[PDB]
């Protein structure tokens, strides 16, 4: 079932994170155009996923890169500025505008 | 504002407020996020703060309105 982002998403979607919280699918989809973000989670009605939040092109025109480890969206915006994001409402937490980070990695010993 | 020059004999249908004020609103969500995150940010002992040298006293909670403009309902 292909989804089209064609709406909110003019520019191209740039990455993809998939998580499981709230007892629901957050798909946070981080691309340029006329919004940055966009969150699709399965309706439980219907066959699909439809928007739940939608961020403007406005602070952050887009994200590069995801990394969900729990509760953290680790967002990479297009200007290779990395900052820390609550999942549940998608606040601004943190951010982190000194380090060019072109590209994070989190590593750790994951046990649970 | 502004003084009316053109002569308009056809008939308008708008209806029109006699005494109506509106009272206090809401922000848009995205705007109350910058203020909640301005709020984060000056209370955080972890920010490189520009003006401040000592470690930030705490104040009562901000609560800032939204007009719910996002499906999130908040």
């Amino acid at each position: 079932s292909f989804i089209s982002t064609e709406n909110y998403h003019t520019l191209g979607c740039l990455s993809l994170v998939a998580g499981d919280l709230a007892s629901e699918v957050p798909v946070i989809i981080g691309g340029t155009g006329n919004c940055a973000f966009s969150k699709w989670e399965p309706d439980s009605s219907k066959k699909g996923m439809t928007v739940k939040n939608l961020i403007d092109a406005e602070i952050i025109k887009g994200a590069k890169k995801f990394q969900l480890i729990d509760n953290l969206l680790f967002v990479l915006d297009t200007d290779n500025v990395l900052s820390l994001w609550d999942i549940y409402t998608l606040t601004p937490v943190w951010n982190w505008p000194s380090l060019h980070v072109e590209e994070f990695l989190l590593t750790t010993e994951a046990d649970s | 504002s502004h003084i009316e020059e053109l002569q308009s004999e056809e008939t308008a249908i708008s209806d029109f407020s006699t005494g109506e004020n509106v009272g206090p609103l809401a922000l848009p969500v995205g705007k109350a996020r910058q203020l909640i995150g301005l709020y984060t940010m000056a209370h955080n002992p972890n920010m490189t703060h520009l003006k401040i040298n000592l470690p930030v006293t705490a104040l009562p909670p901000l609560w800032v309105r939204c007009d719910s403009s996002d499906p999130e309902g908040t």
